[PDB]
DNA sequence: GTGCGGA
DNA sequence: AGCGCACCTAATTTCCTGACGGCAATCCGCAC
C-alpha cells in the first residue's frame, strides 16, 4: 500500500542494528567467500617520524560499517540520507531531526545502537585469507594479513586531483561490492591506485626483443660440392659464401654487449662431427654470417676455409660494412 | 581414525607451461628464416543485427553500428607459422605446500606410492605427450591447414617429427615409440626417480599467404573503449599459458556417461566443461567423494577413478574441508 | 671460506603478483627476500650448510600485463576464474576479485657465509632454482650462477634502494600527504611495500595453515624508494635488503 | 522436445577473405611487370558550402575553408591496376563455435545432412562464383573502364579468364563451364567432402594514364582527427576484407517483395540494404523466426527460405537467447 | 530452491 | 698535435565541414 510501507523500513532497521560493526580492516575485501565476520579496528596513535605509512599515520576521516549479508544493510543506508549527513544528527541531535524521527516510528530511542555499536575483532582464520610465514630469531611467526578500507578510500580521494601516476582498477561489480558488507567499498567499488613501476627507459619492446636472437646463413654445407669433410676445396664457391654473408649481415649492425661469445666448445663439435682431432694444416675455421654484424655461434655457421681463401672474405666484407 | 579432511590443503601445478610467441616463415626454409608477426588496429561499419523487442526493432533496423577491433594476418611473401612454447614438470609430492594435519598426509604420501607401484604414472604421459603430438594447443589455427608438424626437444636431443594430421583428437594411441620414450621421462620426473624435466616444443602450420592468425583475446574491463584487444608478448602476437595448459588436460575419458557423448572432457572438479553446459561429474563421481572414499574410509576403487583423482592432484588446487565461521 | 657474494644473473619470471591494496607494479620487498629464505632452507635439507643474510635486486626490463590507453594510462588484465571453492562452486561462471600481474627480469646479489663457498655451493644452487617461484611466478631461464669479488664485476642495470628521508622531511600533517607531496617534488621516486605491522596479539587461533605456530594478525606498510646504476653505487652493502623484527613490527631494511 | 535456443549460440565463417593489394602495370605486358601504388596527401582551399542557419551565414558565407584529406592516383606511364585476394573455403557442418545443448547440436546436423542430400550446396556456389565473375568487389573502380579481366587460381592450375564487362549484374548465370567447375569445388568443400579450398583471385581494370584509384577509407572515432585517412596495407593502397565479402554474399534474391524491386540484395538477419533506404525482411521472414520454425517446431519449409537459413551460417554470428 | 539489499 | 668565429634575425591575415551511429551474453554469498 502507502503510507504502510513505511512500517517494513523502520521494522527492518531497528531488528539489524546489532550485526553492524565498525572496523577499519575488513577480510571479505581479499576473497567474499571468507565465512564470518573477521576485521578489525585500530584506534591507535600517530608517530609521524617513523619512515613508513599505515592506517594509524594517515589521516582518515570517516570510519566504516560492516555487515555479514547484503541483507542486513539498511542501517548503512540509514545513515547517509536531510533537507539540510543522519551520522553528525545522532552525534548531537538537533530535533530537526528529532521533530521527523518521533512522528513515524515512535522508537528513535531505541534507535539513537547507532551510536554505540560494537568494534570488529579477529577470532579466526580460513583458508580464504592469506596466511604466510616470517622469520622471527631463529624460527618463524605465522601472519595473516588483512587489508585496509579505511586506507584505500582515502587515497582514492586525494589522487583523483593530483597529477602524479595512477591506475583505476574496474574489476568489481555492484553485487560483489555489496557482498563484502562495507560501506566504503559499496561506494567506492572501482578504486584509484599508486602506479609503481621501474623508469620509462627499462620497459620492452620488439627492438629488444630481436637484439637477443641471432640469424644463420641458409647453406647445409654438407649439399654444397667443393667441401670434404668441412673444408672448401673449389675456389668459385667462394663468391657464394662471401655474397651469403652480404645479404644476411647487410644492416644488422651490433655493439659489443650485443654478439654472441665465441665459446671452445662448439669449435670442438665441429671437429668431431667430421673427424679431426685438431684444426688440420693451413685451415681456420669462420663464420658465414659474421659474429659482429649479427650471427650464430654453432655447428650451422662455421666453415674451415684456406688460409688464403680466409684472407679474401675477412677483407671484402670489411670494404662492404665500413 | 580420521573423519574429515584437514583444514588448509593446497596443491600446486605439476605442469607449469610459459607463453607461446608467434612468428612468420617460409616452409622450404623453415629451419633458418624466421620474421615477426605483429597485431595491426581495424574499425568497421556494421549493423544492428542482434535480437531486440519489437518496439525497438521499429526505431533502431536500419542505423549503422560502428565497432573497434583488432587483428592479425601474415605477410604475402611468407606461407607458414611457427610457435614456440615450453613445459616444465615437476614431482607430485612435492607440490603439496600445504597441510594441517599429520596423519592425513601420510595417508596420502602412502597412495601415492601404491599408485607409483601399480601403473607408474605412465597412462596419464601417455595421454599428455599425445595431447602434443595431437597439436590441440592451435585452437582456431588447427583449421585449413596443409602441414603440420611439431617438434619436441629435452634437454639437448631432438626428437624425430610427429604428422599431426595424422592423429584423431578423440582416440590416444599407446604404440608409438617416441611417443613412450617421452612419456617415460614425464613419468619417472612425476614418480620423484627425477626431481625435474624441461621440454621444448615448436610447431609449423601451413595455412596459407595471407591468411589469418587467431591469438589470445585479452579480458581487459574500460567503459570508454570497448573492444577486441589481443595479446601482445613483447611485441608480437601469442596465446596465453592457460589456453595450453587446458589443451594439455583434455585426457578425461571415465566420465559416468561417455558412451553417448563420445569426447573426451578436460579434468576438472566437478566435470565442468565451457562448451557444454550441464555438468558431467555432478555427484557420486565427483572429486571429493572418491578422494573422501580412498583415505578416510579405506576402499580401494577402480583404476580408472585412481586415474581422475590422480589427474585432479596433476592439475593443483585448493582441496579443504568446507570452511566454518 | 666463510663470507662471499654469489651473482643470480638475468632471471624471467613471468606472472608475478601485482597487487598490495594501494600499489600496482613491483612486487613487494618480502617476497623477494622470501625466495632467498626458500633456497637457503631447500640447500640446507640436502647438507649443504649455509646462510644468505643479505638480497641486492637489480632491474633490467619489465613488462605489465595490460596496455596503455590513448590518453596515456595503463588498463590492466586478469585470466578467466575458474573454479573456486565455496558455496557457488557447481556453477559454470565465477567471480572476479582484484589483481594484477607483472613480467620482469632481473639480476639478484647474495651475500653468502657458510663453511665453504665455492662453485660446488653455485652447482647446488643451480639444481634447486628451478623448483622454486619467485613471487607466486615461474622461472623460465637464467643466464649464469657466478662469484663475484668486488664492483667491476656486477653486469649494468638499476637497483632498488631505500629512501626514507625523502619521506619524514617533507611537509605535511600527515604521512599520506607527506607521500603525495614528495612524490610531486621527485619525480624518480616510486612508492614501495615494506614489511607489515601487528594489530592483534599473539596466540593461537582455529584455521590456521600450521597448527603448531605462533600467530599474529597484520597489516601491510609502505614506504619510498628510488634507483641508482651500477657505475654510481659507492659500496656493495648499500644495496643489500636485511630483515628486522622488533615487537609489533616486520620490517626489510637497507641499512 | 526442443524448446528455446541454447544460452550460448555462435557460428564461425565458412568463406574467409584476404586483404587486397594494389599494383599498377600496363595492359599490352601485362603478364612481365608491376610496380607499387602508394597513397599521397593532398590538402585543400575550400569555400563554405554547407548549409548554415540564416544567422551564421551572414557572417561566414565569405570565408576560407582549409581542410586536409589524401589521395590515390596512377603514374603517367602506367594504365591499368591489378587487385590480388585469396579466398579460404571450410566446412559448414565443423563452423560451430560453441552450442551449450547436445540435442540442438544434432538438430543442426541433422537438418543440414538433409540440405545436402537435396541440394549439395551448389545453386549457393554458383552464385558466389558469379560475383567473383561479374567483378562486384571494384566498388567505385568499376566505373569507367574499358577492359575488365579477372583469373582465378586454384593450386597450380589457372582457369581460362572471364570478360567481367559482359555479365549483368541483376541475372545470375548457370550454363558457363568455368564457374561450374569452380562451383563444384565449392560446394564439396561446403559439403564436408574436402576439408579445405584456397582460391587466389587477379583482376586487372583498365582505367587510362594518370587516372583515380579509390581505396577503402579507415573510420574515425571522435577522439581523432576528422581528416580523410586510406587504407594501407604492406606500405601499398588496399581494400579492406569485410568491404570485398559484402560484394560477394550480394545473392539474396528471395526476400517477400522482390518482385517490384529486382535487384539482388546483401544477406543480413533482418534484411537491411542500406543503397535503397528499406528493411525487406522486418518480421515473418527474418532468420530469428525461421531458424525457430524448422528446428524447435519441426515443419518442412520451402527451398527458397532454406537457402536462405544456409547462407546465414556460412556468414556467421552470435545467435544467443538469455533466458 | 527461493528472494534480498545496496551502491 | 690542435684547433673548428665574432653580430643579428628569422613578417604579417583569414580561415580549419555539414549526417548517423558506436551490440548482444556472463562474472551474488547467504538465511530459511
Amino acid at each position: 500500500p502507502e503510507e504502510q510501507k513505511i512500517n517494513k523500513y523502520i521494522e527492518g532497521l531497528f531488528q539489524s542494528i546489532d550485526k553492524n560493526h565498525l572496523a577499519t580492516h575488513v577480510a571479505k575485501f581479499t576473497e567474499t567467500n571468507s565465512p564470518g565476520n573477521i576485521g578489525a579496528y585500530d584506534i591507535l596513535s600517530s608517530d609521524m617520524n617513523c619512515g613508513y605509512l599505515d592506517t594509524a599515520n594517515a589521516g582518515w576521516k570517516e570510519p566504516d560499517i560492516v555487515t555479514n549479508d547484503a541483507k542486513y544493510k539498511r542501517p548503512q543506508g540509514f545513515v547517509a540520507m536531510m533537507s539540510d549527513t543522519v551520522m553528525e544528527h545522532l552525534q548531537e541531535d538537533s530535533a530537526e531531526l528529532r521533530h521527523e524521527m518521533e512522528e513515524l516510528t515512535d522508537k528513535y530511542d531505541e534507535i539513537r545502537g547507532i551510536l554505540n555499536m560494537p568494534s570488529m575483532q579477529p577470532y579466526r582464520t580460513n583458508q580464504f585469507i592469506k596466511q604466510v610465514f616470517f622469520p622471527v630469531g631463529g624460527s618463524y611467526h605465522l601472519l595473516s594479513i588483512l587489508p585496509s578500507t579505511v586506507l584505500n578510500y582515502e587515497v582514492s580521494d586525494r589522487l583523483y586531483r593530483s597529477k602524479i601516476p595512477k591506475i583505476r582498477l574496474r574489476l568489481l561489480s555492484s553485487n560483489a561490492a555489496s557482498t563484502t558488507g562495507s560501506r566504503l567499498v559499496s561506494k567506492n567499488k572501482w578504486p584509484l591506485v599508486f602506479q609503481a613501476l621501474p623508469p620509462k627507459f627499462l620497459e620492452k619492446n620488439l627492438a629488444k626483443a630481436l637484439d637477443k636472437e641471432y640469424l644463420l646463413p641458409d647453406i647445409n654445407i654438407d649439399e654444397l660440392e667443393g667441401v670434404d669433410n668441412g673444408c672448401l676445396i673449389d675456389e668459385a664457391l667462394l663468391p657464394l659464401i662471401i655474397d651469403e654473408g652480404k645479404r644476411k649481415g647487410e644492416g644488422n649492425y651490433r655493439p659489443r654487449h650485443l654478439r654472441d661469445e665465441r665459446k671452445e666448445e662448439t669449435v670442438q663439435a665441429f671437429l668431431d662431427k667430421y673427424g679431426y682431432c685438431n684444426i688440420p694444416v693451413g685451415y681456420e675455421v669462420h663464420h658465414i654470417v659474421p659474429l659482429s654484424q649479427g650471427g650464430a655461434d654453432s655447428i650451422k655457421n662455421m666453415i674451415m676455409l684456406s688460409i688464403e681463401h680466409h684472407e679474401r672474405v675477412t677483407e671484402a666484407h670489411a670494404s662492404y660494412f665500413k | 581414525t580420521l573423519k574429515s579432511r584437514p583444514e588448509n590443503l593446497s596443491f600446486a601445478r605439476c605442469l607449469n607451461t610459459t607463453e607461446a610467441k608467434f612468428w612468420q616463415t617460409d616452409f622450404l626454409k623453415r629451419h633458418t628464416f624466421k620474421l615477426p608477426l605483429l597485431i595491426t588496429d581495424k574499425a568497421v561499419l556494421a549493423s544492428k543485427g542482434h535480437e531486440m523487442p519489437p518496439d525497438k526493432l521499429e526505431k533502431e533496423i536500419m542505423d549503422p553500428n560502428p565497432q573497434k577491433s583488432q587483428s592479425c594476418t601474415l605477410s604475402t611473401e611468407c606461407d607458414t607459422l611457427r610457435i614456440d612454447f615450453g613445459i616444465k614438470v615437476l614431482p607430485v609430492k612435492e607440490s603439496m605446500y600445504s597441510c594441517s594435519d599429520y596423519n592425513y598426509r601420510t595417508a596420502i604420501y602412502q597412495k601415492i606410492d601404491e599408485y607409483i607401484a601399480e601403473d607408474g604414472f605412465l597412462t596419464l604421459a601417455k595421454r599428455y605427450v599425445n595431447n602434443i603430438a595431437n597439436a590441440r594447443f592451435l585452437w582456431r589455427n588447427r583449421k585449413g591447414a596443409e602441414i603440420i608438424e611439431t617438434i619436441v626437444t629435452i634437454e639437448d636431443k631432438e626428437y624425430p617429427s610427429f604428422n599431426s594430421k595424422s592423429f584423431n583428437l578423440d582416440t590416444f594411441v599407446e604404440d608409438n615409440a617416441t611417443i613412450n620414450e617421452i612419456a617415460q621421462q614425464i613419468a619417472d620426473t612425476f614418480a620423484g626417480k627425477r626431481e625435474y624435466l624441461n621440454i621444448y616444443v615448436t610447431c609449423f602450420v601451413k595455412i596459407g599467404c595471407a591468411m589469418e592468425v587467431y591469438p589470445s583475446q585479452e579480458m581487459t574491463f574500460d567503459d570508454d573503449d570497448k573492444g577486441k584487444k589481443l595479446f601482445k608478448f613483447e611485441g608480437s602476437a601469442g596465446m596465453h599459458s592457460q589456453k595450453i595448459n587446458n589443451a594439455l588436460r583434455t585426457i578425461d575419458t571415465w566420465y559416468p556417461d561417455y558412451t553417448t557423448y563420445e569426447f573426451p572432457i578436460p579434468v576438472e572438479n566437478y566435470g565442468a566443461a565451457r562448451s557444454i553446459g550441464i555438468p558431467f561429474r555432478p555427484d557420486t563421481k565427483s572429486f571429493y567423494k572418491l578422494i573422501d572414499r580412498m583415505i578416510l574410509k579405506n576402499e580401494d576403487l577402480p583404476i580408472e577413478d585412481k586415474h581422475y583423482v590422480m589427474a585432479i592432484l596433476i592439475r593443483g588446487g585448493m582441496f579443504s574441508k568446507k570452511q566454518e565461521k | 671460506m666463510m663470507k662471499g657474494y654469489i651473482l643470480l644473473e638475468k632471471v624471467n619470471i613471468e606472472n608475478a603478483n601485482a597487487f598490495n591494496n594501494i600499489i600496482v607494479g613491483i612486487p613487494a620487498i618480502t617476497s623477494f627476500l622470501g625466495f632467498a629464505r626458500a633456497l637457503e632452507r631447500k640447500l640446507n635439507a640436502k647438507e649443504i650448510a649455509i646462510r644468505i643474510n643479505g638480497v641486492g635486486l637489480e632491474f633490467h626490463e619489465y613488462e605489465l600485463k595490460g596496455y596503455k590507453n590513448k590518453r596515456g594510462q595503463y588498463v590492466t588484465s586478469c585470466p578467466l576464474p575458474g573454479s573456486i571453492p565455496g558455496q557457488n562452486e557447481k556453477k559454470l561462471d565465477a567471480h572476479i576479485m582484484n589483481q594484477a600481474y607483472i613480467d620482469l627480469n632481473m639480476s639478484f646479489l647474495l651475500e653468502v657465509e657458510g663453511p665453504h663457498v665455492d662453485m660446488s655451493t653455485c652447482k647446488s644452487i643451480k639444481s634447486t632454482m628451478e623448483t622454486l617461484r619467485i613471487a607466486g611466478g615461474i622461472i623460465r631461464n637464467y643466464k649464469k650462477i657466478r662469484l663475484i669479488d668486488t664492483l667491476a664485476d656486477i653486469p649494468y642495470g638499476y637497483f632498488l634502494t631505500l629512501r626514507q628521508d625523502n619521506l619524514n622531511d617533507a611537509a605535511g600533517d600527515d604521512m599520506l600527504d607527506k607521500m603525495i607531496h614528495a612524490l610531486q617534488q621527485e619525480d624518480t621516486l616510486v612508492p614501495i611495500a615494506v614489511g607489515f605491522k601487528a594489530l592483534s596479539e599473539v596466540g593461537h587461533v582455529e584455521g590456521q595453515r600450521d597448527p603448531e605456530k605462533d600467530h599474529c594478525f597484520v597489516e601491510s606498510i609502505f614506504s619510498l624508494g628510488g634507483f641508482e646504476c651500477s657505475k654510481i653505487l659507492e659500496d656493495i652493502n648499500s644495496c643489500l635488503w636485511r630483515y628486522k623484527t622488533e615487537e609489533g613490527l616486520y620490517l626489510c631494511t637497507i641499512i
